[PDB]
């Protein structure tokens, strides 16, 4: 699987770029596709989503009117037009998939990212930072402004590790599942309002900034991030 | 010669054996069960109704979770249903339209079908791609394949018209082990809750009880009149039920190698195509040619209930592993959850 | 030759089958009712569960 | 119903979309079920026309699909076929009552009730060729054959003895008494006189077919 | 004087009973011929059923009260408001079964000339487009004065509202009444023109079910002719001949009854009088 975004670069305030994303390895028709752009020191921000068959689309009010979303199945690209940039827009954009069915793994891959250059649900990560060493286990809380328990049985929490130089990946979805690919010593727990994750026998893998997102309901809000550092 | 002298001595073994029976057969059961109250009258409504499939519905079999299932028509597509909302998880193609049999994996990582190609094909669910592929394709059986049931991901014992049943290890594509002794095409086969043991039943009028690590038959079950279609083991494993076409259903005991109970009726001549236990064993459910469903008092051989939802012939019928529910196929296309209220 | 050894197939299968214990019919019918009898309060088919507890409300 | 919950109610209507196109491209070509004995050359009538063995052939446009198997449990598959070509060789006196009752029991099975046969009596120049020759007698298997005559309404085709006309039309009505024995019209049988060389058993097969569309419209628009 | 409440009365009861018995049979008869085909007939026959069905219920229901109200439109239909709905549904009830009824005989024709090519190319999207489409077009078709900034104006028995009948001046008051008669018409000669072949194909092709068929066919197409007949043609007489036509309130009440009864006849020439409909009906009343 892979997603390679381009267009990226400096542009003016106000003007219009185009970003593609080239996806290969996988059926690219059947994912759901995201744009996440992450400001430089900044968390991750949810932009647009474009459903299988581009039947559905949700934009972020930040973005709404402004931005275009749409995908070329039969070139296996996704595009985003952006139109009347602003400063606010100079992030990291990333390319992400996400396919929705009984017990799937949405958000299961990140692309690589492409570099623009411009001249609600609250999700609460109260620790940026914290000491950590090898072979010692760590805890990170996540809390939501509302309930995130749907009245199917589902919580709908979210939990990624971006490693330093390296787009995120996905580690528990749906608050309790791992990922496929992760190692076991990741758990994700919680109830209601409150989540925790832990890391049994930190490694060296293991630092970078965690963010918890909720999937409960559009637009899709990340958290402030927690960094874990040597 | 001595080919007519060993023929005597079967006949002489059969006796042996049949008295044997006899022996043991010290009591019935409806005597032993003749005391305890009847179950009363089992009412169960149509909870869910899944469309889409367009042709006749041939087999269908639940997940271990209880939520899903897959199900196998002729219209070409194995098609796997979330229960509770009805949505359709996956649609997969097969390369052979006229399937007669679906297994789903009870690590849910994989689905088996297979029919008239003499194919079981083996479909990989949880793919990187996003899509579900053919992993494996079982060659081997010389007639059309009636039955598939998973052991784990690597082990699936096949019964197919060839009269043999075979286990197979996925990962070489290879038979492990070949089983024979029925004379008959061999229709349904059902897995040993423990999986070290599987009844075949075949249109001999026969049921026979294998050995899944040795190899061999152990047991041979007769009083069936005519083809055995459907079969399904007792919750304990202590015990297994057939339907045939003699429209009737026969509750055989494995420790006393003899049947138990027959539940028959006047009124029921059509065939019986698919049976099934429910949690506790007290109800035996049954699906005719004559569009309906009873349910029986497999202690008593009362009928307990009737689901009749159906507008051609039951196909195929399955119990979720909690109990909660039964969904029942047929040739409508349409499979219907049923359950009871309080 | 192939029906000669076939007969001896067949006789060699027979005596297998013969020579399990069997136990009495009664014994049998017990087991089975009391398994039944054991399991039948966690049997939502034959004593309905409430709406609440359903999951095909 | 959640975020996700739509999105995969909305996955599962895209499935609904793709497997109603796949059924009505499936609706396009009409599902023939070949059946014969070793002896019937059905194969022949194949080829020409051109474990399962699966052949495409087109009739006026009219694309259909005949599947020929390489049988009272399998043979429920093909429920909701259009027709079945059961191929028989008359020529052979011998093994006619072998088809004869083959032919009962597929028109008397259950699960076909209301499946039309389209029986062709292959091999129609080694039936005239064996009459001619006077060898083999039908009367020898057939007591009925001697007391049998050609009805006065037949229809022979001109230039051909009526010797071989009488003999065609006994072997015909063999078939057609078992199919009109039992059915009450919801089925019908329609016997055709073919040969090795013959190259019009695919219109035959498209002139037969619409009669059995038809005759399924006639039910629809009438048993209400 | 020739007008009663029980005239209407007894015509809403026997039509919805009619409607409501054929829709039951065509209810269990649909689930046993769509595994055969896609019983493109039970389809349309069944919105036939359903469409008069709420003509004999809507319009039956607002004659009853109207008559309990001694025909007082001014008093208690001040505002306009039940006339205009009475006109539509009125235009809709009856231009329905006729366009149903021309496509039905279209459908099956094509199933008896051209049974491959209505199996084969022929769809259920299809059916259901045209049992759509045609239900569109009738509310097109009734919509279309409130469209034009007309309206619909109460008929000489101060009974029942329609078309703009007395006294018609502009060219658009008579162009609704021609329309409504040349569809009505238009219609009911495809309906004809149909049958006949159907009727003529199969005569040729038997000489089973061709002489069930053949009486079903005749039965359409009196009970279509003579029904509506009256009523069309006098709709076409007044939207050419305007005031000085000989239309008088008799004359064309009576072509209204007429034309009620081939909604009230329609679930029996289709569905009802059919010898598998009529033995089940036996043994049920038995039972
Ligand atoms: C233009 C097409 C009209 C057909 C409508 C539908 O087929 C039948 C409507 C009938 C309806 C007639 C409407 C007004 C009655 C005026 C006659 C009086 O007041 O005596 C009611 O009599 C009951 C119902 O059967």
């Amino acid at each position: 699987v892979q997603l390679v975004e381009s267009g990226g670069g400096l542009v003016q305030p106000g003007g219009s770029r185009k970003l593609s994303c080239s996806a290969s390895g996988f059926a690219f028709s059947s994912f759901g596709m995201h744009w996440v752009r992450q400001a430089p020191e900044k968390g991750l921000e949810w932009v647009a989503y474009i459903s299988s068959g581009s039947g559905t689309i949700y934009y972020a009010d930040t973005v709404k009117g402004r931005f275009t979303i749409s995908r070329d199945d039969p070139k296996n690209t996704l595009f985003l037009q952006m139109t009347s940039l602003r400063s606010e827009d100079t992030a990291m954009y990333y390319c992400v998939r996400s396919i929705y069915y009984y017990g799937s793994s949405p958000f299961d891959f990140w692309g690589q990212g492409t570099t623009l250059t411009v001249s609600d649900i609250v999700m609460t990560q109260a620790t940026s930072s914290v000491p950590v060493t090898p072979g010692e286990s760590v805890s990170i809380s996540c809390r939501s402004s509302k309930s995130l328990l749907h009245s199917n049985g589902n919580t709908y929490l979210y939990w990624f590790l971006q490693r330093p130089g390296q787009s995120p990946q996905l580690l528990i979805y749906r608050m309790s599942n791992l990922a496929s690919g992760v190692p076991d010593r990741f758990s994700g727990s919680g109830s209601g309002t409150a989540f925790t994750l832990t890391i049994s026998r930190l490694e060296a893998e293991d630092v970078g900034v965690y963010y918890c997102m909720q999937h409960l309901e559009y637009p899709l809000t990340f958290g402030a991030g927690t960094k874990l550092e040597l | 010669s001595e080919l007519d002298q060993l023929r005597q001595e079967a006949e002489q073994l059969k006796n042996q054996i049949r008295d044997a029976r006899k022996a043991c057969a010290d009591a019935t059961l409806s005597q032993i069960t003749n005391n305890i109250d009847p179950v009363g009258r089992i009412q169960m409504r149509t909870r869910r109704t899944l469309r889409g499939h367009l042709a006749k519905i041939y087999a269908m079999h639940w997940g271990t979770d209880s939520r899903l299932l897959v199900s196998a028509s002729q219209d070409g597509k194995l098609i796997i249903w979330d229960s509770y909302t009805t949505n359709k998880v996956h649609a997969i193609p097969l390369r052979s339209s006229w399937v007669m049999t679906c297994a789903y994996a009870p690590s849910g990582n994989y689905v088996a079908c297979g029919g008239l190609d003499n194919i079981c094909s083996i479909y990989n669910l949880k793919t990187r791609e996003g899509n579900v592929r053919v992993s494996r394709e079982l060659a081997g059986h010389t007639g059309y394949l009636s039955c598939c049931r998973f052991l784990d991901d690597n082990q699936i014992v096949t019964s197919s018209g060839d009269t043999t049943c075979a286990l197979w290890d996925i990962e070489t594509g290879q038979q492990t082990t070949t089983f024979t002794g029925h004379t008959g095409d061999v229709m349904s086969l059902s897995l040993a809750p423990d999986t070290r043991l599987f009844v075949s039943g075949a249109c001999d009028a026969s049921a026979k009880l294998w050995d899944v690590r040795e190899g061999m038959c152990r047991q041979t079950f007769t009083g069936h009149e005519s083809d055995i279609n459907a079969i399904c083991f007792f919750p304990n494993g202590n015990a297994f039920a057939t339907g045939s076409d003699d429209a009737t259903c026969r509750l055989f005991d494995l420790r006393a190698d003899q049947e138990l109970m027959t539940y028959s009726h006047d009124n029921i001549i059509c065939g019986i195509t698919s049976v099934s236990f429910s949690k506790s064993g007290r109800l035996l459910l049954a699906g005719y040619d004559d569009f309906n469903c009873n349910v029986w008092d497999a202690l008593k051989a009362d009928r307990a209930g009737v689901l009749a939802g159906h507008d051609n012939r039951v196909s195929c019928l399955g119990v979720t592993d909690d109990g909660m529910a039964v969904a029942t196929g047929s040739w409508d296309s349409f499979l219907k959850i049923w359950n009871g209220s309080s | 030759t192939a029906s000669i050894a076939q007969a001896r197939k067949l006789v060699e299968q027979l005596k297998m089958e013969a020579n399990i214990d069997r136990i009495k019919v009664s014994k049998a019918a017990a087991d089975l009712m009391a398994y039944c009898e054991a399991h039948a309060k966690e049997d939502p088919l034959l004593t309905p569960v409430p709406a609440s507890e359903n999951p095909f409300r | 119903v959640s975020a996700e919950d739509k999105a995969a109610a909305e996955r599962s209507k895209m499935i609904d979309k793709n497997l109603r196109e796949d059924g009505e491209k499936a609706r396009r070509t009409l599902r023939l079920l070949l059946l014969g004995a070793d002896n019937s050359g059905k194969s022949t009538i194949v080829k020409q026309m051109r474990g399962i063995f699966e052949t495409k052939f087109q009739v006026d446009k009219v694309n259909f699909h005949m599947f020929d198997v390489g049988r009272r449990k399998w043979i429920q598959c093909f429920n909701d076929v259009t027709a079945i070509i059961f191929v028989v060789d008359s020529s052979d006196y011998n093994r006619l009552q072998e088809a004869l009752n083959d032919f009962k029991s597929i028109w008397n099975n259950r699960w076909l009730r209301t499946i039309s046969v389209i029986l062709f009596l292959n091999k129609q120049d080694l039936l005239a060729e064996k009459v001619l020759a006077g060898k083999s007698k039908i009367e020898d298997y057939f007591p009925e054959f001697a007391r049998y005559t050609t009805p006065e309404d037949a229809t022979p085709e001109p230039g051909e003895d009526p010797r071989v006309t009488r003999a065609k039309y006994f072997i015909r009505k063999e078939f057609v008494d078992i199919s009109t024995a039992s059915g009450d019209g919801r089925h019908i049988c329609y016997p055709h006189f073919t040969c090795a060389v013959d190259t019009e058993n695919a219109r035959r097969i498209f002139n037969d077919c619409k009669d059995i569309i038809l005759q399924m419209n006639l039910r629809e628009y009438n048993l209400v | 004087n020739r007008l009663s409440v029980f005239f209407s009365v007894i015509f809403m009861t026997v039509g919805i009973l009619s409607n409501s018995l054929a829709i039951a049979i065509l209810m269990k008869a649909y689930q046993r011929f769509r595994q055969k085909s896609k019983a493109s007939f039970l389809l349309l026959a069944s919105g036939l059923v359903i469409t008069d069905f709420f003509g004999h219920l809507i319009n039956g229901a607002i004659a009853v009260f109207v008559y309990a109200s001694d025909k007082e439109w001014i008093r208690f239909d001040q505002s306009n408001v039940l006339c205009s709905i009475f006109g539509i549904c009125m235009v809709f009830s009856g231009l329905c079964p006729l366009l149903l009824g021309s496509v039905m005989a279209i459908e099956r024709c094509i199933g008896v000339t051209k049974p491959i090519f209505h199996s084969t190319k022929i769809t259920s999207k299809h059916v259901k487009m045209m049992l759509s489409g045609v239900c569109l077009f009738a509310v097109f078709i009734a919509l279309l004065p409130i469209l034009g900034h007309r309206d619909y104006k109460i008929q000489a028995s101060r009974t029942w509202c329609f078309y703009n009948t007395e006294d018609i001046k502009d060219w658009e008051d008579r162009f609704y009444l021609l329309l409504f008669s040349f569809l009505g018409l238009l219609a009911l000669g495809v309906s004809l023109l149909c049958n006949a072949i159907t009727g003529i194909t199969l005569l040729r092709v038997k000489f089973s079910h061709h002489l069930e068929m053949v009486i079903q066919l005749l039965a359409i197409m009196c009970v279509s002719c003579i029904c509506w007949s009256p009523f069309l043609v006098t709709m076409a007489n007044i939207g050419i001949n305007g005031n000085h036509s000989l239309e008088t309130c008799e004359t064309t009440l009576f072509a209204l009854r007429m034309a009620t009864w081939n909604q009230i006849l329609d679930p029996w020439v289709y569905i009802l009088l059919r010898k598998a409909v009529l033995k089940n009906l036996y043994k049920l009343a038995s039972q």
